[PDB]
RNA sequence: GGCUCUGUGGGUGCUUGGCCGCUGGCCAGACCUACUUCAAAGCCACCGGGGGUACCUACCGGUUGGGGAAGCCCUAGCGGC
RNA sequence: CGCAAGGCUGAAAAAUUGACGGAAGGGCACCACCAGGGGUGGAGCCUGCGCGCGCGCUACACUGACAGAGCCAGCGAGUACUCCCUUGGCCGAGAGGCCCGGGUAAACUCUGUCGUGCUGAGGAAUCCCUAGUAAGCGCAAGUCAUCAGCUUGCGUUGAUUACGUCCCUGCCCUUUGUACACACCGCCCGUCGCUACUACCGAUAGAGGAAGUAGGUCUCCGUAGGUGAACCUGCGGAG
């Protein structure tokens, strides 16, 4: 029985895949290969709420929309969708009588 | 498991022994498992009914391979025989008894004649051609066999190594190398070494599959993949 | 495969015997740990054992872990407790009747992951063989008298215990009309057990609550709408199967959806359904003097 | 042992060490570290060797006959024939040690039981 | 005529000589014992686990009595720091 | 032994996390569709459940009756097992024992003899069933609960038709999470609560009512000082 799986993280850079290749006089890839930057566009930049602007929000689509230009109906619907995700996870006698 | 999801889809079951060879069909419809319960299974997973048709064999299944045009499958057992089954109507259509065609042996530390050594008489791995007309078969032995899947004959046999520094490359060892203390390629000669890191034996007693000690003097000949 | 089942059952029985001897020693070692922390003087037969102190220095930590409950006891259920969904098949006797087959369907529908199998001509060792060959967690056999069921046999696999029980007061699902009943919801049921206090009661509680798939523990206290109740009086465990809506924060409307039993267990054997020669753990002692006075579970 | 008794890495490596030794069949229990004090033993390794474990499984009669039979090469462990009489058989390969394919010892057992199938 | 046992030779890896104090000799051998300037660079080097340490040994730091390579200086000496 | 052990009393909330839905898209199901099969329900018997209801059992003819021939199982061994009760007689002083009367399969295969003859296979509904499964058949046991009005095993013979689809009836789940590459998708919708703030209404600064928003290195030279030959620092010049 091998071992219990314990979490291990590996730090990859933004270098091309011919930096992960082994040492040899020339690459095995062509000229098109060798520009693939070993981290996807989702790791180069992903639009999210932690990297958004102050006035704006980002949607689920990855599009900045501002709270000022958003209408009341869309504000209510966005509040409902976030709430749906959260759900998924002795006095006086005159004062008495009168 | 699923690749795009990451979590475990299922544990299929119905085998009475450890499952030795798996093969998905090249069109994508049928898994075939082969296991040491002397059995194989045509698993149909992707349909709405998940079903398992057994193929009962004569000994432990060692290898499973598909034809590229997926109507045929060859499964190689522990007797040394290849059986060519059909996958649509699960009937054996062909068969080769291939013990003699692959039996080439007599390692050092082997007190049997090379004809009587069992263990180097089976096909551990088999692959169809990209044409689909010729199997290629290799086991724990010196010979690679290339069978025809229609005419059922051995088209060509190959020898992997002439190298006598490996252990099982000739079936008749000569009696010049047999002293009165066993064979001459068996006496521990580590003590006649000038360097300490060559003299030290950090080996574990009884470790067939690898140890970092790894004496590895006269390793066996085996074709582990084709 | 069969050699592995036999070898693992023999290893389990040997480990249980070693646990008996080690418990006889570890009742003495827990006095030495409590006297070390609190300073009360202990017995000389405990304090003058050099082997006990020399081995106590290594075996502190499992006693501390058992005190904190960080480890679980060596059991046939603790290997796969909340990891695998326990699959379970329900079968009849050999030539069932129509009401026994409809009752088999009803108590299949009681478990959300169960399957039902037609017996027909199926020899009982091959039934056990096919269960171990398809890695079933539980089998449940049914016995009828004349269209009314009289016995269950709940057997845990690969080598686990049988609980054989006799059924009384069975009111079937198949007696009420389809206008009043309906298709039973198959959600993962809550379970409640009421009145089990002896270690034998916790044994039968374990072999009854490991028949059901494990509930997702994120919001299980409020979600889920289906409950199954095992409550015993006079060691005859009575079971109901309800479905509920929470009509307010203070009130709840129940609706009886499944069959009613009062099963009484009469045999708990440490060994599967095929082993008639397995060592029993408990059996209903009739024809003794005070076997009717004494209440187990 | 020398770690403090309420330590997390002590408890985790106790369970790992006991599970590893019980899976290799050296210890007979996995609930005491005094087993690794005075029960792990070169005799326990040497009785987890192959001719003694097939003496216990009654594949042979005695360890001398078992060493002779696995030097002549009748015994496979799993799917591979074993010629080394020092191959340490673990607890889950004791369910897979059996005779080889064309074994005369297997023909002798089948001829005794009168099930000698010549096919 | 047959079985068994034993012995010798060849083969069981691709064919370039027997020996020596080997660029030359010898297989019948021959000659016998010379010649010499300056001991050495360091490191590593596998004994099963826990424990004891009186004695021996290893390592480190010292103590008495002798010993003086080398470094420094100059009243030049059998010198001095 | 001390405390518990003194009745503004007289039966039938939480929430920035909550309450209920809808639409779209999936997955599954002989409690669904589809194709077939089989019960029950008609007559009689009876356990059981509350005269009624089903569950078993039996009878109901082409798949016939009679006579032959041949050929097949598996589970089953506690000095232990027996179906009654009686008319007579024996030996019985008496209790009894005797004798004689009365109430290892089925199936299957083959060969002949006769020929539909109170000698009639179950309505509406409702339920179940997908491979050694439905259905037929016998043999054995009787295991501390249940079971002789039966129960549970065990062998034998062994099909038709589905093995697709969510269209109907439903059940479960997505619309949050749980992993990253390719690749794809692209802010699901409603009625209210709760909280914060803002102003309003009117009785006595105030509890309510109603509403809205969220860039000079190296070397040399001339200097001036430093601890003086030299040498160091600072500056001014040339290479």
């Amino acid at each position: 029985k091998p071992k219990p799986p314990a979490p291990t993280l590996t730090v990859v850079s933004d270098v091309a895949t011919v930096a992960m290749e082994d040492a040899q006089p020339a690459t095995a890839q062509g000229v098109a290969g060798g520009e693939t930057s070993m981290i996807a566009p989702q790791e180069v930049y992903a639009p999210s709420k932690d990297t958004a602007e102050k006035g704006e929000v980002v949607t689920k689509a990855g599009i900045p929309i501002a709270k000022q230009e958003m209408s009341r109906e869309e504000k209510l619907r966005r509040r409902r969708r976030e709430k749906e995700r959260i759900r998924k996870a002795v006095q006086s006698s005159g004062a008495y009588k009168l | 498991w699923s690749v795009q999801t990451g979590q475990l889809l299922d544990r299929l079951s119905g085998h009475e022994g450890p499952v030795s060879s798996l093969a998905f069909a090249p069109d994508g419809s049928v898994l075939v498992s082969g296991s040491w319960d002397r059995t194989a299974r045509i698993w149909s997973i992707f349909s709405r009914t998940q079903t398992s048709e057994p193929l009962q064999l004569q000994s432990d299944v060692l290898d499973v391979a598909f034809r590229p045009d997926s109507k045929q499958i060859a499964i190689s057992t522990l007797d040394g025989q290849l059986t060519f089954w059909s996958v649509s109507e699960a009937q054996q259509v062909s068969g080769v008894d291939g013990r003699r065609d692959v039996s080439g042996g007599r390692r050092i530390t082997d007190r049997r004649t090379a004809a009587n050594v069992a263990g180097t008489k089976n096909f551990n791995t088999i692959r169809y051609s990209m044409d689909g007309t010729c199997l290629l078969a290799g086991g724990n032995s010196k010979y690679i066999c290339l069978y025809s899947t229609t005419t059922m004959v051995l088209l060509k046999k190959f020898t992997v190594s002439v190298n006598l520094s490996l252990s099982g490359t000739q079936e008749f060892l000569n009696s010049k190398l047999m002293t009165e203390a066993g064979p001459v390629g068996l006496l521990d000669d580590q003590g006649e070494a000038s360097d300490l890191e060559d003299r030290i034996d950090r080996s574990l007693p009884g470790s067939k599959r690898g140890d970092p000690g790894a004496r590895k003097k006269f390793p066996e000949v085996r074709v582990s993949g084709v | 495969m069969l050699r592995k089942q036999a070898r693992q059952r023999r290893d389990y029985l040997y480990r249980r015997a070693l646990l008996l001897r080690d418990a006889e020693i570890a009742e003495k070692r827990a006095k030495l740990r409590a006297a070390l922390a609190s300073g009360k003087p202990l017995d000389p037969k405990i304090a003058n054992d050099k082997e006990l102190r020399k081995d106590f220095d290594y075996d502190v930590s499992r006693d501390i872990a058992k005190e904190q409950g960080e480890i679980d006891i060596d059991d046939e259920y603790s290997e796969l407790s909340g990891i695998v969904d326990p699959r379970v098949l329900v079968t009849t006797s050999r030539d069932p009747s129509s009401r026994l087959m409809a009752f088999s369907k009803e108590i299949r529908l009681m478990f959300p992951t169960a399957i039902r199998l037609n017996r027909g001509n199926l020899i009982l060792p091959d039934l056990v063989m096919s269960a171990q060959r398809e890695r079933l967690s539980d089998i449940i056999l049914l016995h009828e008298h004349r269209g009314t069921p009289t016995a269950i046999t709940i057997s845990h696999f690969p080598h686990g215990p049988t609980l054989m029980a006799s059924l009384h007061n069975v009111v079937l699902r198949a007696d009420i009309p389809k206008s009043i009943k309906g298709t039973v919801s198959e959600s993962y049921p809550h379970l409640i057990f009421e009145g089990f206090r002896t270690p034998l009661g916790q044994r039968v509680v374990k072999i009854l609550k490991h028949l059901f798939p494990p509930r997702d523990p994120t919001n299980n206290a409020k979600s889920g709408n289906r409950v199954i109740t095992f409550v015993n009086q006079d060691d005859c465990i009575e079971v109901r199967h309800h479905v509920y809506v929470r009509t307010n924060y203070n009130s709840v409307e129940l609706s009886e959806v499944g069959p009613r039993f009062t099963m009484r267990p009469f045999s708990i054997t440490m060994g599967t359904l095929e082993n008639k020669d397995a060592d029993v753990e408990w059996h209903l002692s009739q024809y003794t003097r005070t076997g009717r006075k004494k209440n187990y579970f | 042992s020398l770690l403090p008794p309420d330590n997390e890495v002590r408890r985790k490596h106790e369970t790992l060490l006991l599970d590893k030794l019980y899976d290799m069949g050296i210890l007979s229990t996995k609930a005491k570290l005094s087993a690794v004090e005075h029960n792990v033993t070169v005799s326990a390794f040497a009785r987890r060797r192959l001719p003694v474990v097939m003496t216990r499984l009654r594949m042979a009669e005695t360890v001398q006959a078992a060493t002779k039979l696995i030097e002549q090469g009748h015994v496979r462990v799993g799917v591979e024939e074993v010629r080394d009489p020092a191959f340490l058989v673990t607890r889950n390969m004791e369910d897979f040690v059996t005779w080889t394919v064309g074994s005369k010892i297997k023909q002798n057992i089948m001829k005794y039981r009168d099930k000698l199938d010549d096919f």
